[PDB]
This record gives C-alpha cells, structure tokens and sequence, in this order.
RNA sequence: AAUUUAAUUUCAAUAAAGCAAUCCCCUGAAAUUGUUUUCACUUUCUCCCCGCACUAAUGUGGGGAAAACUGGCUUUAUUUCU
RNA sequence: CAUUUUUGGUAAGCAGAACUGGCGAUGAGGGAUGCUCCUAACGCUUGGAUAAGGUGCCUAAAUAUUCGCUCAUGAGAUCCCAUAAAAGGUGUUGGUUCAUAUGAACUAGCCCUGAAAAUGGAUGGCGCUAAAGCGGAUUACCGAUACCAAGCCAUAAAAAGAA
RNA sequence: AGCCAGAAACCAUGCUGAUUAAACAAUACUAUCUUUUUUGUUUGCUAAUGUAAAAGAGAAAUUAUAUAUGUACCGGUACAUAAAUAAUCCUAUCACCUUUUUCGUGAGCUGAGCUGUGAGCUAGGCAAUAGUUCUUUAACAACAAAAAAGAGCACAAACUGUAG
C-alpha cells in the first residue's frame, strides 16, 4: 500500500536519507500482512522450551476459558 | 497423500489440469472424491466443443456396437474418462488407481458435511486469459442431451441456503469463543500471557 | 498497444444509475434498463455529483479500443432509451393485395394478413417490453417502440423475416413491411 | 463395388434383439407428462384381450371419396374386469433417475393379491402380509407426509382381478400406475380416498378416447431367416437349401457385421 | 495419548524407474513436509524403516521391518532416492514409511 | 551474478591486422565491435566480416586486441537505435529498430528475442549494423514514447506464482487475483 | 559455506566545502588524413498565466518562470552508517 | 540401406553407377511404434556423472524461468515419417518506400482460404490456449551395458622365480 | 466484443433391449437365533486370521477473480468487514492416591437431593528405572469358546399351453 514521493533520478545517499526519514517499515509492521510476517518469524525461530510454553500458556488459557463457558450459562 | 480421503470442488476447475493432478495423486496413493463436476471448465468454445463431442459420437464400430465404446454423458463420467486416459488402466496398478478415483455431479451430501478442498494452479482464472474464450463443462453435456440438469440445481441451492445458515452459526459460534478467549486471557498468569501473545494470540 | 486508454462519458440529467461490478443499469422516465457488460474487462467509475462517468482501460490493444468505443455507444443508447423510447417506425409496402395488420394482446403481437394474397396468418410476437402500436396518421405505418434500441430493432427484423417470399423473384417483387424511419418519442 | 440396383434393408435394426420378453405382463417405457391445470387422475389399466369382431360405421370424413356414406370396420374386445389399488409408490428425482422412496399398503389385501407371491399357494402356509397386517395409523401418516413433502411422481399400486374370468390362472397381475394432474398433495388426497375401491374402465376412460396399447407378440420359436426377416428367396438351383441364409458380407470387418438377418426368436416380443 | 511417534512419515513411492526402465538399486521416497531439492538436502543422510504387517506369528509377532538409508534426490521438487539393504517389494508401492531423525 | 534474468551475450572490442608482407610492407589495422556470447564467437564474426570486407581470412592476419566493452551507467536506462540487415526464408532485408534498455547488450538480447518472435529470424540470420544512444524525442515507437511520459503509474495486474517451497499442490479455499 | 594475492575504463555511501543552469558525468544535432568549434538536452510533492476541475489520477491540457533540494563535476578527510 | 555426386525413365519404397559409412553378421538408449535415422558398439557386478534425448499426465524430471508471436464453426505440435502447391485474404503482427497522424502503396511473420474418400480413428492417447502451441533464450533436474573410479572372471602381453 | 431467427442434418423426446451396470431401489415372509460382555485366533478338515495402507489418518462460507461477504434500508441502494489464501485455526503431554472449593451432563429415589461421569482449582509426599540403537506390537476388520440378554419357503411331481 506505502509509497514515499521522491524526485525521479535519486541514488544511495538519499534513498537512504529517504527511508529513515519515512519510516517505513513501521508502517509494514504495523499492517496485516507485516504484522502476519512478523508473527510468523517468530514463531519459526522459536526454542524447545518456548514452543513448550506456548502449549503450556494456551492449556492454561482453555482450562481458565472453558470454567468462563461453565460461568456463562 | 496422507489423510484417509480428499474431497475436491471441482467447479472453476480446467479439465486437462484437473484430471492430471487428481490422476498423479491416485498413482501417489489416496482416496478422491471430485465433488461439482458439472461446473468444471474446458477451454474450448461451446461451438467447438459441441463439434468434438460429435466426433467422439461418430467414433464407434461397424462391427457390433455391443463390443462398440463408451459415450458416457454424464459431465462426472467425462472427468472419469479423462482421467482413466492419464492412467495405464489396462494394468492392475491403474485399475486401483481407477477404483480409487470418486466423481460426482453437484455436492454429494455426506461429503458436503466434509471439508472440500481446491487445486489452486488449475482455476480457470489461474491459467486462461480473460479475453479468450471458454465453456463450461455441464452446458456443453446439457447441449448433447445430459439433461439431468435442473434437479442439480434445485439440489445445489437448498445445500446452499442451509450452508449459509450453518456460515452464520459458525461465524456466532467462533465469535463467542473469541470474547471468551479475550476475556479469560486476562486471567493467565503475566509471564505465560506475554509468550501466548507474542507467539500470536 | 498502449498502457492507458480512456473515455469521459456525459450522462443526462435525469438519469439514475445502479451500473455496479459492470453490470450497468440505468432507470429513468421510460423504465429502468438492465446490461452486463461482465464479459469486458474494463474500469468504467461513476460520478454523482459532477455528472458523467470515466472508463480506463490498463494494457490496452486495439481491440481493446474497440470495445471502449462501443461500450460508450452502448451506454449512451441505455441512456437515450430511459430517457426517450425508441421508436422504429415501419411502413408496409403493398402493389397489388390488401395486407391486413391486426394488432393483439394489448400492442404485443401483430397479425399479419394476406402476403402475396396468401390468405392465411402469420402471428410475430413481440420481445419483452417492446409495444407495437399502429399510426392513425398513415395507413401503412406502423410503431414499434420500447426502451432498447436492441429489441425494437430485433422485432422488426423478427417482422420482415416473417413476411419475406420463398422463390418469386426479389428484385421484381418488393411488397412486404420494411423499417423507414428510425426516432425516438 | 457398389451394388448394381439399390433396394431397401430387410427388417428394421431398431428392433435388435429380436428376444423373448422377461415378463407376460406389458411394460409402460414412459408416462404422460406434466399437466398442473388438470385434476389427478389415472394413466393406465390392465384387460384381457378376448377376441375380435366386425362393426358398421357410418362416417363424416369431410372431403372423403367415400365421404358421407357408411363403412364396415375390424374392431378387438377386451374384457375389462375393475382393477383394484392396494399400493401407494412415492418416487423422488435424483441425477441418478427417480427413486422409490417408500410404498404405503392399504388396511387389507385380496388372497389373488398373496397367490401371485407364491409359487406354492397350495402347498404353502401363506403368512405373507402377517407381521405387515398392521401398524399404527400415525405410522402410515407419517409416511404418506414424508411422500408428499419429498416425492415428485406418484404412483398406485393397482392390481388384475382374474377371479371375475374364466382364465385357468388364479394369480393376480400387480401393476404401477402413475397419476398425472395436479399438486402431489391433492393427488395423494385423490389416491388415498380412491384406494379400496374398483376402478371399472369407464372410471379411467372415455369412449372416443385415442389409446397407447402396451403387450407382449404371440410366439412362434425360432424361425429362419426368410420368416424372421422377409428376404428375396433362393434360386431353384442352390447347392444346399431355400430357406438357407444368403451372403454374410464383407471381408472387413473380420467378423459378422451385426445387421445382417439371423435365424432365431420370432415373436413374444414387447411391442407398442 | 499413549504411543509418540518420533519419525516423520512418508510415502514409498516406485523404485528408482526412467520411461520403460527399472533399476531395483534406488527407491524413490516421498517424504510428506518436502517439495524442493534444497529442503529434501537437509534430510538428505538419514536412517529408514520400513515397518510391515504379515499373517503368522514369525518370532512370535506379526510385525516385521526393512531398513534403509536415504542418500541423494531425485528432482527439483524433493523427492529422493534411497538405497536399501535389500530391495523392498513392489507389494509395498504406495506404503507408508518411517524416516528416523538420526544420524 | 544473477542466472535468473541473465543475459550472457556481450560487447567486444576486437581489433587485427594484415601480417606484414613483401606486398604488404605496411599493413592496415582494422578494429570493429561486435556482440557475441564469447569471446571465440566474437573473434569468428570478427573474421567473418574481415573475410566480407577485406581478402584476410584468419590465416593471412594477426589479432591486436580483443576485450569485452564496459557499461558506463547501468543503473540508467538509455534510448537505444538498432540497425539491422536480416534474411527472411524468402529475401534479405534491412530494419531500423528502438529499445529502451539499461545497455546496449540488453538491447541486442531483446532484438534477437523480437526478430525470433514476431519474424522467426534466429541469431545466425540476423546482423546488427551499429546499436547507440540516441534522442528520447527522435524514437518512433509508440511502446517507448508512452513510458517517456510524465507521470508513469500504472496497475501492475498480473498473476502470484511464488515459487517451489510455496507452490501447494492443493488449497482449502481459493486464491485473491488481485492482491490487495 | 567460503577464501589468497594479483589482474580487469567498477562502485557506493559518510559530512563538511565548492562549481555550472537547458547547464553539466553523459547523450544528441551540425560545419586524403588530425583536429577543434557551434546549440540540443535536469529537476520539482517550488511559483505564476491561460483552460478554472478542463485529468487515468491525492489533479489536470496548453503556455511560462524558480531552484540546484535531485542529478552531475572539482575538492578535503572517512569505510563494520552504508 | 543411407548421406552426397549421379545416368536412364512421367515418376516410382523403380532400374543403373560413383565415394564413404552402415546393416548383413548387432545387442543397448532415444526416434510414440519401427532390421537400417540419431546416440552408441556389449564379460560379470557396485557407485558416480553424462550423451542422444527429455521434464502436463500416461511415463522418470519443471504445470520452471524468460521475451515475442499465435484462437482456428475439422488450429498446431520432434529428422527419416506417412501429404501439399501455384494463388488469394480490409484476420492480426512487424517492416520499407511514398504522400499529406491521417491517406496510399508495397513487404514477410503468424493465421485464414486455396485443402475431397472409402471399418471407427488417430500431434502415440488423454488433453493442452496466461500452452503442455509456434520462434528464441536462461538454468536446474532426469536420462544408457557409452564415460570415470573400484571389485571379480577369463583371454592377451609383460614382470619375477628351478629356503 | 455482444446478439437473433433459421434445415430431411444434430441431440434429446418417443420406442426396443438392458447377466450391454461382474449395476441397483422399494416391498413380503423366512432360516434355535440376535444383541452386550469375557477369554482365544504361535479321516479332506472339524477351536480360530485377515487386511493397499492408523501414527493428531484434526479442520463443511461463497459468486468470484477489471473486487467479495455481512448489516441497514426499497433483485436494487447505502454502510461496515476479508484480501500469504492451512505462511491459519483447532489440538496434544498437569502418571498417583489422598485434603480442600466450583461448573457441565447421565443414572437411581420421592422439580429437588444424592451418586456416577466429564472439566477445574487447593494441599501433600509418592511412582517409573533392564545397564547404547536395530517396530515405539499402540490401527482397522473378521472369526472360536464362555457367560448374560433378545424372537418356514423354494425346487420337484402331476396339471397347463397365452410357451417351447
């Protein structure tokens, strides 16, 4: 979706100058797509004992969220 | 592949990509049911369609038509045949292959009530240029005399319908577990919280 | 070929539009019109509040200029039509035998009589929401008027198929009901 | 080469194989269509060829040489006993063709009705239609609810009543018969309340009526090529036969091209 | 549940064929996350089982296994050639395989 | 670097000369520039042309130089004019042709691509006759005079394809062609 | 996955300076055998005038300016910011 | 029998020559199939990497990349090889000469017409049109008993030998 | 591009066959037998074994593709929401017994109380173990024994001759 207005024959310096200056690549982070990107990279890089905790978290999460189901009716 | 039986929706489908893919998996080893078969696309006109149709008509024997071909006018049994010709059908691991493969017309169901899956390189979109045209498979059956047509389409519809009503409690269904979800995430313990978040939640 | 091609589209007054996804409708005082045009893949935008409609074309080919030059003949015509009927009207030529048109069911199929002295009927029915009317003003006359050019056009032509001979020759024998004058109301 | 001087096939190939029928009984291929505006009512009826008489008509036939004037005439008798219905069909369309849903019986059944399920009525004990003698009538509504809310094509189980004949078999003739109308409700209302009762011919018919007529030939066996097929007879000299076959045809195909006549079944053919 | 895998699963495909030719030597294995040579390089030097089911009691079980080890590719898309300590039997086409996470 | 839009034919500056003779006290050196996908293929069009031009084949002369030609700005994308004489089945013709392209090597890779293409003409019928910088108003196709336009923005509209890892053979719902 | 010292008209930033404006690294178009000389060519989300919304457009068709941000050259240092 | 040169004969998978290579006397891989075309000549085995040739499926490898051109109411698709021409075309695509972005004239690319036969019927079949078509290019992968290394067998030659 | 009418041609309809579909549906009656649980299936026979594919065999919008789905108005209008689509979600793995507090659902008694089952919280000290890998027997289906519980046809023969 971004783009930054720029004079047509620009090099290095100042698309480096440019970029730093838009700040862009917040923008990505912050939309779906970067945002699914990000989420994703996580997850890939991940250690044992974190992939551990994630199953650990969301067992705690469903016994807590099935006794909310339970408190509901 | 590695599940007990893939279910395809084959409406938007091209012929000759469908078949080959459907036929490379039988040969790999699982169980296909082609679910919609009637909406499946050729790439010819309907005109020159109509005239292969005739040819294949005019194919059969002067002999003895009892020991004649097959003209199969069911648009499933056209995909059947298709894919029957990318096997080696007259050997006994293409006849498993063969006896593996499912087809019908519309959506069957107690397959319906299973998930169905699509071949993404294989859509009509996917392959053909728009401008350039096409037909599809279940008018050119209609066209030669099939005519087992309108009953699908009623069929079809109420399947529909009642999905729709089965989309709308789903979506009421997944949206309650999410405000449960969000509301009992604030009872995890800080720590987990944190990781369960960062890891997507 | 070209990256861009382009049409600026005025639109009457009176005009109201529903032409979403390329399915173009236009209502107006005489009817509301339905046309796809889905088999033409081209970016026809609306605009309300200053009138008219733009439609771009990206990659265009000639053929692409074609259809862009006719779907802008296309539209203007679903405007004219709503707008103002339009009416075909046709005079039936006779040199020697009576030809007696009876109009029936409410101005939506005409009875032809007599061609040749054939002394038998041909009944043509008219398409959906195309009117054939009869003039009082010249006998000969007749009015077929709708909000489609198409369809107008199409029942005449449905009509003077209907009349024309067999085998008596076409340059000696002229008689039949022919299309003469092309308007609107 | 071509031959010389044309001259028609004998016999026509539609009527391939020409076999003895599966059943004494005629076989309707199709029924009347579709007819909302008009009431529910009957399609078809049983009867019993008994012979053949002459009439005299006399005839209008505008334009006619014989015109005006009176004409003697071949005519065929068939006694009529009234059918009885006993089976309500309920068919529901599939891709696959229609499809019995279910059948709703009436409250009893004729004894001719039980003979034509045994082969050995007099050395049987005859408990057909016994745990079937009855159910709950809220059963039986249940099922005729269901037939009208999913059925598409109705038919009645009608069946022959040979006991009012002279004819040596004793075993009924059970038949479908479709009814053609309106709604499949107020033809489930007119099937239910006609059921029990006789149906005589002029219930179904009218006379002047024009009538589709469905039977079996009468037999002959097997027959050579000259009565099965009506051709050209061989010459007086023959090294063999008169009656004995013609040419077979072509070297290509290497096998009996399949229209060429045959000895073999005349007759007990299903015809319309 | 009760039982943990530990191997990830495959499909043993035909023996190593070319159009109209066999060679008996190298199997082809399908091995279900993989569909790049680049991806299929990882796994490249691992153990095999090929784990069967028979009708009597052989050393008084029902279960018997062939092994093997995987050893190069055989296309762009991963799928890889593996040589075996004796040829597994056609019989077997289309089986499934156990492909261990050592060495 | 690249091998997945790598084009291998290359400019080089060939120059040689008559050996020295009886007759040929002072020889004449010849230089010329030629596009070629290696160096023995430039050297042999090289003595092909010296055949043409000159009596020296390969034997009667000695090579001076041979080098591939350097691009100046390959970030800039320039107007090339191309020259041609072809042979068509039928005849042998002459064409004046414009690219625009980064280099002038590009350019002879797109000629071949569009005289293959449109003319069936394969490398060996064709000959360029001077490729250069020219003029951006002097070009007469219609295809580069509308990229030289002010303002350049249009919709990319064409098909995902990803690549090998990501090319599932099957999907649980339907793609997005537009990409938004 | 890399790596060594060469070779071959190869850069790009870094932040302070300067230099020229249809001008310049360039690239055009012109007056046996070498020169060399002429004027043609950048940007703009800057400003103005006409057409005032006239556009494919979060603008625009035509006509003019402005600058040097952009690019280009000369420097002075700097290279794991790049 | 084949390429090339070639004589007779309307021509001929016809008759007759020349040079060379094949087959004969020869497996093997490709040419969809095929004594002869192409690749290539062979003990028994293991492994490699390639050739001719392929990589939509049958059928092993790419629904690869990359630029063109191509829609056909009987398209087209690997030498030999199983038809095809003169001649047309306001179908589309490039060119080139003229005139005043339009009007001419040519030109060759594709496509169309020219283009009819005998069981039912043959791009090998299914199919393929954002090609799996035609013309290129870019790689990777697959691909032989040919190629390299290793073992074993026999044959040939050579070493060397009468605690 | 988009269309229309239009032939003894074409495909259905019609009609014939359909052990051409190694096809099938509905109905009727019947064979100490069916159903649930346990143990077994290392003189031609007389206890009895077979699986082409268990390993989380997990996953039901939809027309689409030069835009979709809801919601609000009257098949159209207005307003939201998706757009790496399985690159997601679901989902396992807190053995035990024993102390404590809550919620779902089944069963027995005369709505409610209790028990069972499923899910959690609270407190304790309690298990595993074969000397290094060569299947991790973990899946489905069938059968034999043992208990417990449930409920007559056809052919022939004579007769026929619408048949042969």
């Amino acid at each position: 979706k971004e783009r930054i207005k720029i004079n047509k024959n620009c090099k290095s310096g100042f698309l480096r100058k440019t970029v730093n200056s838009t700040k862009v690549l917040e923008e990505f982070n912050n939309s779906k797509l970067g945002k699914k990107m990000i989420i994703k990279k996580k997850r890939d890089e991940a250690t044992d004992f974190e992939r551990f905790q994630v199953y650990f978290a969301k067992r705690e999460l469903k016994k807590k969220m099935t006794t909310i189901k339970n408190k509901k009716n | 592949m590695y599940k007990k039986e893939y279910v395809i929706d084959c409406k938007g489908h091209l012929l000759g990509r469908l078949a080959s893919l459907i036929a490379k998996e039988l040969l790999n080893g699982q169980r296909i049911v082609a679910v919609r078969c009637e909406d499946i696309n050729i790439s010819g006109s309907l005109y020159r369609n109509k005239l292969k149709y005739q040819e294949f008509l005019r194919l059969r024997t002067n002999t003895n038509p009892k020991k004649g071909p097959l003209h199969l006018r069911e648009p499933s049994k056209i995909l059947w045949r298709c894919v029957r010709g990318m096997l080696p059908h007259k050997t006994y691991k293409g006849q498993l292959a063969l006896k593996k493969l499912k087809v019908c017309v519309g959506m069957p169901a107690p397959y319906d009530k299973k998930k169905k899956y699509v071949l993404p390189s294989a859509l009509r979109a996917f392959r053909l240029k728009k401008h350039r045209r096409y037909c599809r498979l279940g008018t050119l059956s209609s066209r030669v005399g099939w005519n087992y047509d309108t009953l699908v389409k009623k069929n079809e519809v109420l399947r529909k319908q009642v999905s729709k009503a089965y989309y709308k409690k789903k979506v009421n269904n997944l949206n309650e577990k999410k405000e449960i979800k969000t509301e009992a995430l604030n009872l995890i313990n800080p720590e987990q919280r944190q990781v369960l978040e960062n890891f997507g939640y | 070929k070209t990256i861009v091609s382009t049409q600026k589209v005025l639109i009457p007054e009176g005009v109201k539009v529903a032409i979403n996804a390329r399915k173009v409708t236009v209502s107006g005082k005489y009817g509301t019109l339905r046309r796809s045009f889905r088999h033409l893949p081209i970016d026809i935008r609306l605009n309300k509040l200053k009138k008219y409609i733009k439609v771009v074309m990206w990659f265009g080919v000639p053929d692409s200029l074609a259809c862009i030059r006719t779907v802008c003949t296309h539209l203007k015509n679903m405007f004219t039509g709503v707008t103002k009927k339009f009416l075909y009207k046709m005079r039936l030529v006779h040199a020697h035998f009576p030809i007696n048109s009876n109009i029936v069911d409410n101005n939506t199929r005409i009875e032809i009589r007599n061609y040749l002295g054939e002394k038998s009927v041909r009944f043509v029915k008219a398409l959906p929401g195309v009117v054939i009317e009869k003039s009082p003003n010249v006998k000969d006359e007749i009015y077929v008027s709708g909000a489609d050019i198409e369809n107008v056009s199409l029942t005449a032509a449905l009509i003077h198929q209907s009349v024309l001979c067999r085998n008596k020759d076409i340059r000696k024998f002229l008689d039949g009901i022919y299309v003469s004058e092309v308007t609107t109301v | 080469s071509h031959r010389k001087f044309e001259r028609p096939r004998h016999g026509s190939l539609g009527f391939l194989p020409r076999k003895r029928c599966k059943r004494l009984r005629g076989k309707i291929r199709s029924f009347p269509k579709d007819d909302k505006e008009k009431p529910p009512h009957f399609t078809a009826f049983m009867g019993y060829k008994a012979g053949m008489t002459h009439i005299v008509r006399e005839v209008d036939k505008p334009g006619s040489k014989l015109h005006k004037k009176e004409i003697v005439e071949a005519c065929t008798i068939i006694e009529c006993a009234p059918m009885v219905v006993v089976g309500i069909v309920g068919y529901r369309e599939t891709p696959k063709g229609l499809r019995i849903l279910s059948t709703v019986w009436a409250n009893h059944v004729s004894d001719e009705f039980r003979r034509r399920y045994y082969k050995n009525w007099y050395k049987s004990e005859k408990k057909a239609f016994t745990k079937s003698l009855n159910v709950p009538e809220a059963t039986k509504n249940c099922l005729l609810k269901r037939i009208e809310k999913y059925c598409t094509v109705l038919r009645a189980i009608c069946h022959t009543q040979p006991s009012k004949t002279p004819l040596r078999m004793k075993k009924a003739h059970i038949m479908e018969v479709q009814i053609n109308g309106g709604s499949m409700k107020e033809k489930l209302e007119f099937v239910k309340e006609m059921l029990e009762k006789n149906l005589p011919v002029s219930t179904v018919f009218n006379p002047n009526e024009m009538i589709d007529v469905i039977s079996v030939t009468k037999g002959h066996g097997t027959k050579g090529v000259v009565s099965r097929y009506g051709v050209k007879r061989l010459p007086r000299k023959t090294h063999r036969g008169l009656r004995k076959v013609a040419c077979i045809g072509a070297w290509h195909p290497a096998r009996v091209q399949f229209q060429i006549p045959r000895h073999g079944q005349k007759g007990y053919f299903h015809r319309t | 549940l009760q039982a943990v895998r530990l191997y990830e699963k495959g499909v043993i495909l035909g023996y190593k064929r070319s159009q109209r030719n066999q060679d008996p030597n190298f199997t082809l294995i399908s091995i279900k996350n993989v569909n790049t040579k680049k991806h299929a390089q990882f796994y490249v030097g691992k153990r095999v089982a090929y784990v069967y089911r028979t009708t009597k009691h052989h050393d008084g079980v029902k279960i018997k296994c062939i092994w093997g080890k995987v050893c190069r590719t055989h296309g762009n898309s991963g799928v890889i050639r593996a040589k075996f300590k004796t040829h597994i039997p056609p019989k077997a086409f289309g089986d499934r395989v156990r492909i261990l996470m050592y060495p | 670097i690249d091998n997945s839009l790598n084009t291998n034919i290359h400019q080089y500056h060939i120059v040689g000369r008559a050996i020295p003779t009886a007759k040929d006290k002072n020889p004449n050196v010849y230089r010329m520039c030629i596009f070629a996908k290696n160096d023995t293929n430039a050297k042999s069009r090289f003595w092909y042309f010296m055949k043409k031009i000159n009596k020296l084949k390969k034997s009667n002369g000695e090579l001076l130089a041979c080098e591939q030609i350097k691009e100046r700005f390959p970030l800039r994308v320039k107007n090339y004019g191309v020259l041609l004489r072809y042979d068509s089945r039928t005849g042998t013709h002459n064409m004046y042709k414009e690219f625009r392209d980064t280099t002038k090597e590009g350019a002879i890779a797109q000629l071949y691509s569009e005289m293959a293409g449109r003319h069936r003409a394969r490398a060996s019928s064709i000959n360029i006759i001077r490729i250069s910088e020219i003029s951006s108003s002097l070009v007469r196709r219609p295809h580069i005079k509308q990229l030289l336009k002010r303002r350049l923005r249009f919709p990319a509209l064409h098909l995902p394809t990803l690549q090998k890892e990501y090319r599932k053979k099957f999907a649980s719902k339907r793609p997005s062609t537009y990409r938004m």
